[PDB]
């Protein structure tokens, strides 16, 4: 076929040529156990689905329909944040405690400023592998970004050690090789 | 005599009634018939005699006698060195102009330029401003109705000269018209370069009326408000006055400590002056009370013999603080113990204290005894929108107070960790304030 | 323009919880979760009183 | 040719955000648009179009 | 019994002792230590040959928790009351239910916490120690009491305020709010805690001299001491400030003959 031929010829012409160092920061990404614990963290903070939302809405609406106005109390919803402009919006306050960044986006240029932007804003970013795995934890097909701001007190101590873990595993390991021109070796 | 005896418009009469004023202070009772007579004047009066209101009354009389539109002119122009004194003069002037019909405004370096620009585009019938920002607004803002200049006043030319804005003032007066303008000015003392500006300003020939250890506590900028709270709890049932810089931080700290339910009286320029008088009266008669105030609202009124002078914020005039602690000791036979908070950037102030040659006592801090309410503070600020905005306002006005400070050798914004300052206000992230850094 | 039954009942709860004073009911967490404005509270209570309960 | 990237601008960290945008009211209180959707469902159940 | 007169002698001696005098703004913790009474009991084999984290609640004539609270309003650390209750217990009990009962006699529960909250919200040594150190009065259901020491941390069992107190909401098959209601009154104002360590040394904390009347101190001490004598074979009694040296008041020399 043609499309199989092109998708195999793709990633050959990339690595054969010199990639700029603002790329290939991607795939210098998080290792196995740390990404695993990051997913264990963010599955604790799944956002509400449309079905669960509408279900709670029907519950409270049937409550008010009886009326049976039970109380007026709810702390806040805490969830991951996943809209890209919303993720950037949570930076430049700053509010992002952790950011996950997908390596694979076909318009890469949507994403390329985010490591430098969280670098200058001091936000603990981490480059995650695969936007589908982001979409799974956020009930989308893909997400390509994952910001997290608000955390319960049960999880806040896990958050800080995860931040220190990432800054040890990502910011220390890959920082100098981030500056280097990747690829260029023929296929 | 009395304010209510003299010939006045009825909204000015209602204004003076609601500000609580009936009688006159003697130097202002002297200067008011020349103030109505239309002559230029200079004057020596103590800071806070009511000398704001002294010019405020015939200025509004001139605006009442001319009745011109907001598009028509600006007229009354007020030059005042300190942003804090500007806010105090403005807050006194607001209700006075409010019973009147004309317009009132602010021009301050450190305010939003498009705000002041749009207010100038609308036109303002009574301007109160700092000297430095006026050159920017006169040289840069287009279409601003400048040609009228019904009058002009200077206050504390000693403080303009001591800051050093006098060349800016000369450029201003060379921009200013003279023939319609009359010039009135108050300065408690005088120098030659004051009198040189006076000779340019005063268009007719004027008649003029002329009438110890300190505590110092070095603390980091985050924990200083917490330590103030801790020391205030420990010294409860002792009347103490705390000196601040910005009225927003006064109102915010008062509302905060009342939310922590220990009894606190506030005292600031945004406070209504009858309510201000009520708070001062209740502090003086209650004799075991917490008084939060700025520097110059405290300067504007005599102080009862107190258990503690606490100065939290940087001073407006440190020289006046040195004279003020001396007159506080010599006036109060009851012992008033004076302390100032310090930040480890501020130790040069100490050697200026060593320039003052008065003795100094370092007051030590135990890190064990920390009230540990800062998490509750941050949960409160994340909870309450109203407290969130007042906290941001105290933070903003605090930084603009540092911006408006004279002694750069004692206070540099570049020295300061704004993260710790925000955490003292209770923000984990410092909010953006549009400040030249 | 009248008032809705839930929110006038909410005002009725506030009227019995705090009474008439506004600085206490402004800093009330329970039954002021929308954190209504100081004077919007006054406006809605005066409309509610003119509607019902003097 | 090629050479590694200079990080002159990243290495200075902003302690503050860019914009002095005032915080909105609705970030602190329970969500209004939620409640409007609630009252929509309440009106539908009062008309019986939605069964509990 | 014990010569009350001698106890008045010793407490007036201690009042005279604490009356003896770049300084701090905020006062020394050690300065707060040197004003406080501690009862010390030498007694044969105060072990149960086993660790005893359970506190004995001694019936005391006067209640130092109210002068504690009244000085704690002036003090930096604020007196707070923690109860730790079951999940179903917290589901049933509300806070105004407590507050209405306690304003009758003029006290206040600060907080109520489930064991779930201990095992997930404060399952971190920093946050748990910070949360415990806020509190002076810690109460817990007797059922939960023997489940606590994995959740509480040994840093809580080091101090006397930080270790929890047995209290019971039950009297029948189910609990009654009446039982918790008068039971917090019993534990509050009619009983004082007792740690039970090993060795021959018992330390009992009484409290700062500025809180109570000195003859009322003497009455509480003699009541407690008679309770201890009727409880245990006691070698000696030294009461003192933890800054001060000891004060021998009462001792029984034949207890040591009776040990062996």
């Amino acid at each position: 076929p043609e499309y199989v031929r092109v998708q195999r010829q793709k990633k050959i012409l990339s690595i054969r040529l010199k990639v700029p160092p603002t790329i290939a920061q991607f795939q210098y990404t998080l290792d196995r156990n740390t990404a695993a614990e990051t997913f264990k963290l963010f599955n604790k903070y799944r956002p509400e689905t449309a079905a669960e939302k509408k279900e709670r809405l029907t519950k409270e609406a049937a409550a008010v329909a009886e009326g049976k106005s039970k109380q007026d109390a709810s702390p806040k919803p805490y969830a991951v944040k996943y809209g890209l402009n919303h993720v950037v919006a949570l930076i430049e306050n700053k509010k992002a405690k952790l950011v996950l960044i997908a390596n694979d986006v076909d318009p890469i240029e949507l994403v390329v400023f985010l490591p430098a932007l969280c670098k200058k804003m001091g936000v603990p970013y981490a480059i995650v592998k695969g936007k589908a795995r982001l979409g799974t934890l956020v009930n989308q097909k893909t997400s390509a970004v994952a910001a997290l701001t608000e955390v319960r007190a049960e999880d806040e101590a896990a958050l800080a050690k995860l931040v220190s873990t990432i800054d040890a595993n990502f910011a220390d390991k890959y920082d100098e090789v981030k500056k280097h021109w990747g690829g260029g070796i023929l296929g | 005599e009395k304010f209510e005896e003299l010939k006045l418009s009825q909204p000015t009469l209602k204004a003076i009634e609601k500000m609580g004023f009936t009688t006159m202070t003697s130097v202002q009772a002297r200067t008011i018939p020349p103030l109505l007579a239309g002559r230029d004047v200079l004057g020596a009066a103590k800071t806070g005699s009511g000398k704001t209101l002294a010019f405020l009354i015939p200025a509004i009389e001139l605006l009442h006698s001319l009745k011109f539109k907001p598009r028509n002119g600006t007229g009354i122009i007020v030059i005042t060195p300190t942003r804090e004194l500007a806010l105090q003069i403005f807050g006194v002037a607001r209700e006075l102009m409010e019973f009147h019909s004309q317009t009132f405004g602010i021009v301050i370096g450190g305010a939003n330029r498009r705000q002041e620009a749009e207010k100038l585009m609308k036109g303002v019938n009574m301007l109160i401003a700092t000297p430095g920002r006026l050159l920017d607004h006169l040289q840069n803002t287009k279409g601003f109705v400048f040609k009228n200049l019904k009058a002009l006043i200077i206050d504390e030319a000693d403080r303009i000269l001591e800051i050093g804005f006098e060349d800016e003032m000369r450029q201003i007066i060379k921009i200013l018209p003279n023939e319609d303008r009359q010039s009135m000015l108050f300065s408690a003392t005088q120098t030659t370069k004051v009198e040189d500006l006076a000779r340019i300003s005063l268009r007719p020939g004027p008649l003029f009326i002329n009438v110890l250890e300190q505590g110092y506590v070095v603390c980091d900028s985050d924990k200083r408000f917490l330590l103030l709270f801790s020391f205030l709890k420990r010294n409860q049932k002792k009347k103490i006055i705390v000196f601040l810089s910005s009225c927003n931080s006064v109102k915010y700290y008062a509302e905060l400590l009342n939310y922590i339910d220990l009894p606190v009286l506030e005292l600031h320029g945004k406070q209504k002056q009858q309510k201000r008088t009520n708070t001062f009266f209740e502090f003086c008669n209650a004799e075991r009370g917490i008084l939060i105030c700025t520097d110059v609202a405290a300067r504007g009124l005599d102080i009862p013999a107190v258990d503690w002078i606490i100065q939290f914020d940087p001073p407006d005039d440190p020289r006046d603080y040195i004279h003020r602690v001396g007159r506080t000791a010599r006036g109060t036979k009851g012992k008033g113990k004076s302390l100032m908070f310090l930040t480890p950037n501020e130790l040069g102030f100490l050697r200026y204290l060593k320039a003052s040659k008065v003795p100094l006592n370092e007051y030590e801090f135990p890190e064990n005894k920390i009230a540990n309410v800062q998490s509750q503070l941050e949960k409160l600020i994340k909870s309450n929108y109203y407290l969130h905005q007042t906290a941001k306002d105290g933070y903003r006005s605090y930084l603009q107070a540092y911006a408006s400070h004279s002694l750069k050798t004692v206070y540099q914004i570049d020295k300061l960790d704004l993260a710790k300052v925000a955490k003292s206000y209770g923000f984990p992230v410092p909010p953006k304030v549009n400040i030249t850094i | 323009r009248s008032q809705s039954e839930r929110e006038e009942e909410w005002l009725e709860k506030l009227y019995k919880k705090h009474g008439d004073d506004y600085k206490k009911m402004f800093f009330d967490k329970k039954l002021n979760i929308y954190q209504q404005s100081e004077g919007d509270l006054k406006r809605r209570l005066l409309r509610w009183k003119k509607r019902n309960g003097i | 040719p090629y050479e590694p990237l200079i990080d002159w601008f990243t290495r200075h960290e902003e302690v503050m955000p860019l914009t002095a945008v005032p915080e909105p009211k609705r970030r602190f209180v329970p969500s209004k648009n939620e409640a409007k959707r609630v009252m929509k469902i309440v009106r539908a159940i009062r008309e019986g179009r939605i069964i509990p | 019994a014990i010569p009350r007169e001698r106890v008045i002698k010793a407490v007036n001696e201690l009042i005279k002792f604490t009356s003896k005098p770049k300084n701090l703004l905020e006062d020394d913790e050690e300065e707060l230590k040197k004003d406080l009474q501690l009862i010390v009991v030498n007694n044969k084999s105060f072990t149960g040959t086993s660790k005893s984290f359970k506190l004995k609640l001694l019936n005391v004539k006067h209640s130092f928790y109210k002068p504690w609270k009244e000085a704690s309003a002036t003090a930096v650390k604020d007196f707070k009351v923690l109860l730790i209750l079951k999940d179903s217990d917290i589901k049933k009990v509300s806070e105004d239910d407590l507050f209405d009962q306690l304003d009758s006699e003029g006290i206040k529960v600060d907080e109520i916490i489930c064991g779930k909250d201990l095992k997930t919200v404060y399952k971190a040594y920093e946050a748990r120690n910070a949360f415990i150190s806020q509190f002076s009065l810690i109460l817990a259901d007797d059922s939960i009491v023997t489940s606590l020491p994995k959740l509480m941390g040994g840093k809580a069992y080091n101090k006397v305020e930080t270790t929890p107190i047995s209290i019971r909401t039950h009297a029948n098959k189910e609990f009654s709010l009446t039982t918790l209601t008068n039971n917090i009154k019993k534990v509050y104002m009619n009983q004082l805690p007792v740690k039970l360590p090993r060795g021959t040394t018992l330390n009992v904390h009484l409290g700062n001299l500025e809180w109570l009347r000195p003859e009322e101190f003497v009455d509480n001490v003699e009541l407690i001491s008679e309770q201890l004598i009727k409880a245990y074979q006691i070698r000696s009694i030294f009461i003192k400030t933890n800054r001060s040296p000891v004060l021998p008041l009462y001792y029984n020399q034949d207890v040591l003959d009776e040990l062996e």
